[PDB]
């Protein structure tokens, strides 16, 4: 029950400034007067945001698909209750787990199932004449739905001459997805106003799945017809280093970006603000390695297994011929390689891992035998052969390589 | 050809109610906007209203508050704007404009034509000609005008033709002056020498739309 | 935007400027830093 | 709101001139404005938007420049026909920003003005009406004075002027003064006279009529 729109225009991204806005409480503990050092995922100052807008040329309907990567910041500027709601998954499927988080009509749903979407997803509402207040009436994002786990329905994240402006952070730690808000009431028309606030922990879900790709749900004017307006910037958090300075009411009113530029660097190392007239030493400049030389002694003699894997002749097995093998480099890898082999059974270590394992003498047992006396290879095994012959330890074993020679 | 034209502008009596109508074809007014704007006789622009796709998401001046409200139309598709509480500084030409995307700062299009409203408690009153005369003796000058005045007509506009069709020479129309009586005033005339005054038909035709009153004056000297 | 070169390393931001002052930041090797 | 000085209120330059239209705002817009031309008694219409950007259907010859706190809006080559209102207008905390506007107008050629006397005919003596009138129509310079005297003496406190739109030939006004009475004043006088004064005439034109035939 999806409705395929190809009708959309799909341009090169727009961008703008993010100035210092993105700054979110760390954590969820009270601190006042005091300037505080944390090293959590923001968004660095003034960073180049990813602006969304549903602009024109041919209308320009922009709903487009962003990659979550490492959490996203989002801040819609909204008039028109348009931008509403959201998706989250790695592969936007059926067969992956997905989020969706739909702001809908007087609540907010949070759903994690195994969701078949639209190609084009959003919801839309379509005006009657009868309410002012627009009925949420077309609700197509996925196609079907099952296996729905932790299905939250809360208070639904509030609604605030001036635009709304609210900024949301997403988050996803070990299990744990955290959506950070704040509303501004603001002038400026399209993008940030010049200031700074911090957004609120509200809630923190227990959603334990993987998010790589995300979709924002949109309204839709019906006068299918499209509009939509107001606009979407996106930003992708980043691993830093800040420093909060916490008023006595204990609201973040200042934050520094300990990488953004050397002053704001030297202001994160003095804990500080205000810098005195002077030289400060503040980190360590290191080049770094341009690439990365393993470097092995020269090939020298090789052990001699072409010697006895080829030998011409066989001794009997009741006479087994067991070789001392050392001073050499073991070089397994052309023996495993060679197919000709009809198995090859190394116990403890795997064969692929032997490369680095260095030993202090190999035993070469060679001998001949039938495919079902193979069994008779086992720690203490059992039988007349077995028994009254050559045996097997019942220690640790080593490896058994085996070949059919009928020919 | 994109158009907007604007009808329902004119006589209201204070506090009352009334829709005006901003008719609209060529274009689509749904994923365009339109805005109200307002410009006062001898004064500057205002602004009114937003829309955007639905008349709920919308804005108003701190000038109008409370007094004015837009709404939009389905299928014909047109935009309505309902009055209340009108106050008699408010007297001016509106304007429904428009934009083309809105995302991004609202930059309007259309600029349509304009309509006048004017809010009082006087009551219709029909016009008045006056004719513009030569002198008997004039003889102080050799070149004479001759001009037909509509005097006390409320409101806009009065139009002029000239003898048939086959005369069509001197035309000049001046803008109008407000009256002492509240009404309003308009002349047109032309200079000419008077050589083609008495030899040439000189005929003022003088036509109203508001009464449809439809008057041909020729012009002769007096006595 | 101009690089420097001292005998106590390479100063990026500052424009070497041929009359002395007295010193306001000591570097190194004699030389001090805004005007 | 952003409070718009938009200076001069009222230009006079000759063809050619380049004219410069500075529109002030407060706090750091850039390049976010736009300009608009509306001419007398039409609708506005689109000159350009983001102070830097051309859009269809306006002449290349309209050019706008300036950012931050001041903005140019500068005409290249001057024609007769760009006497219009332009309106300086932008949008930030909400376009209630507007501007107080600029009327511009162009400096032509010296051409001397008809002169003609509008009295009081017999149709509107009967009403109890009397306009006495006198017109100039395309003077130049574009500022002239019309005196009306009864009596030969200068009246006021009882006249008015009615403004002609530019007429296109010229780029000239039209300016008739109108002396409003009664028709028993106007009778109980001998001569009346309406004078221009024009640079190009060397001494003002007369020109007199009269009520009673006396």
């Amino acid at each position: 029950q999806c409705v395929n729109l190809t009708t959309r225009t799909q341009l090169p991204p727009a961008y703008t400034n993010s100035f210092t806005r993105g700054v979110y409480y760390p954590d969820k503990v009270f601190r006042s007067s005091v300037l505080h050092s944390t090293q959590d995922l923001f968004l660095p100052f003034f960073s180049n945001v990813t602006w969304f807008h549903a602009i024109h040329v041919t209308k320009r309907f922009d709903n487009p698909v962003l990659p979550f990567n490492d959490g996203v910041y989002f801040a819609s500027t909204e008039k028109s209750n348009i931008i509403r709601g959201w998706i989250f998954g790695t592969t936007l499927d059926s067969k992956t787990q997905s989020l969706l988080i739909v702001n809908n009509a007087t609540n907010v749903v949070i759903k994690v199932c195994e969701f078949q979407f639209c190609n084009d997803p959003f919801l839309g509402v379509y005006y009657h004449k009868n309410n002012k207040s627009w009925m949420e009436s077309e609700f197509r994002v996925y196609s079907s739905a099952n296996n729905c786990t932790f299905e939250y329905v809360s208070q639904p994240f509030l609604m605030d001459n001036f635009k709304n402006l609210r900024e949301f952070v997403f988050k996803n730690i070990d299990g744990y997805f955290k959506i950070y808000s704040k509303h501004t009431p603001i002038n400026l028309v399209r993008d940030l106003p010049q200031g700074f606030s911090a957004l609120e922990p509200l809630v923190d879900l227990p959603i334990g799945i993987n998010i790589t790709r995300f979709q924002t749900l949109l309204a839709l004017h019906r006068s299918g017809w499209t509009a939509g307006a107001a606009a979407y910037y996106v930003g992708y958090l980043q691993p830093r280093t800040f420093l909060l300075k916490y008023n006595e009411n204990g609201t973040i009113t200042d934050a520094v970006d300990c990488a953004l530029d050397p002053l704001s660097e030297t202001k994160c190392t003095l804990k500080s603000f205000t810098v005195e007239k002077g030289i400060y030493q503040t980190s360590n400049f290191r080049v770094q390695p341009t690439e990365s030389i393993v470097r092995f002694p020269n090939i020298t003699n090789l052990c001699p297994f072409g010697e006895v894997f080829n030998a011409t002749r066989f001794a009997s097995v009741y006479a087994w011929n067991r070789k001392r093998i050392s001073n050499c480099v073991a070089d397994y890898s052309v023996l495993y390689n060679s197919a000709s082999f009809s198995t090859f059974k190394c116990y403890g270590v795997s064969p692929t891992k032997l490369n680095d394992l260095c030993f202090t003498n190999v035993y070469a047992d060679s001998f001949v035998i039938r495919g079902d006396e193979v069994r008779q290879i086992a720690p203490g095994q059992t039988g007349k052969i077995a028994d009254y012959n050559y045996k097997l330890p019942d220690d640790f074993t080593g490896c058994v390589i085996a070949w059919n020679s009928n020919n | 050809e994109v158009q907007l034209v604007e009808s329902g502008g004119g006589l209201v009596q204070p506090g009352g109610s009334l829709r005006l109508s901003c008719a609209a074809s060529g274009f689509t007014f749904s994923s365009y906007a339109m805005t109200w704007v307002r410009q006062a006789p001898g004064k500057g622009l205002e602004w009114v209203s937003y829309i955007s796709g639905s008349g709920g998401g919308t804005y108003y001046a701190d000038s109008v508050k409370g007094r004015f409200t837009i709404s939009r139309d389905n299928s014909k598709n047109t935009l309505y704007l309902q009055m209340n509480s009108l106050r008699a500084e408010d007297t001016a030409v509106y304007y429904c404009a428009r934009d083309r995307w809105a995302s991004g700062w609202l930059a309007f299009d259309v600029w349509g034509q304009g309509t006048l409203v004017t809010v009082s408690s006087a009551s219709t009153k029909g016009p008045s000609v006056f004719p513009l005369a030569p002198s008997s003796k004039s003889t102080s000058g050799g070149t004479a005008a001759l001009g037909c005045l509509v005097k006390d007509y409320f409101p806009e506009p009065v139009t002029v033709s000239w003898n048939s069709g086959a005369l069509t020479s001197g035309v000049h129309t001046f803008p109008a002056v407000l009256q002492s009586s509240g009404l309003y005033s308009l002349s047109s005339v032309v200079t000419v020498p008077s050589s083609s005054l008495g030899t040439q038909t000189y005929i003022c035709n003088v036509n109203h739309k508001p009464s449809n009153t439809k008057v041909d004056k020729k012009v002769e000297p007096k006595s | 935007s101009n690089v420097f070169q001292t005998r106590a390393g390479c100063l990026i931001g500052a424009e070497h400027v041929n009359n002395s002052y007295e010193c306001d930041i000591p570097i190194g090797a004699g030389i001090c830093a805004v005007a | 709101d952003i409070q718009m000085t938009q200076s001069p209120s009222s230009l006079s330059a000759s063809v050619g001139d380049r004219v410069t239209i500075t529109c002030q705002a407060s706090q750091d817009i850039s390049n976010y404005l736009n300009w608009y031309q509306q001419k007398p008694g039409k609708a506005p219409k689109l000159l350009i938007y983001d102070a830097s950007n051309l859009e269809t259907g306006v002449p290349s010859r309209f050019s706008g420049s300036g950012s931050g706190t001041d903005f140019t809006f500068t005409i290249s080559s001057l024609q007769p026909e760009d006497i219009a209102t332009y309106y300086c207008q932008q949008a930030y905390a909400y376009p209630l920003t507007f501007g107080q506007g600029t009327k511009v107008e162009i400096k032509r050629t010296v051409a001397a003005p008809s002169v003609f006397i509008f009295p009081p005919s017999d149709e509107q003596l009967k009403s109890g009406t009397a306009s006495v009138v006198c017109l100039l129509n395309n003077f130049y310079p574009r500022e002239a004075k019309v005196q009306w005297k009864v009596d030969n003496a200068l009246q006021s406190g009882n006249s008015q002027e009615s403004v002609t739109e530019q007429d296109s030939k010229d780029s000239t006004y039209s300016l008739s003064s109108t002396l409003t009475l009664s028709k028993a004043d106007y009778e109980k006088h001998k001569v009346y006279a309406c004078e221009v004064t024009h640079q190009g005439l060397s001494s003002p034109v007369t020109k007199s009529f009269n009520r009673g035939e006396c």
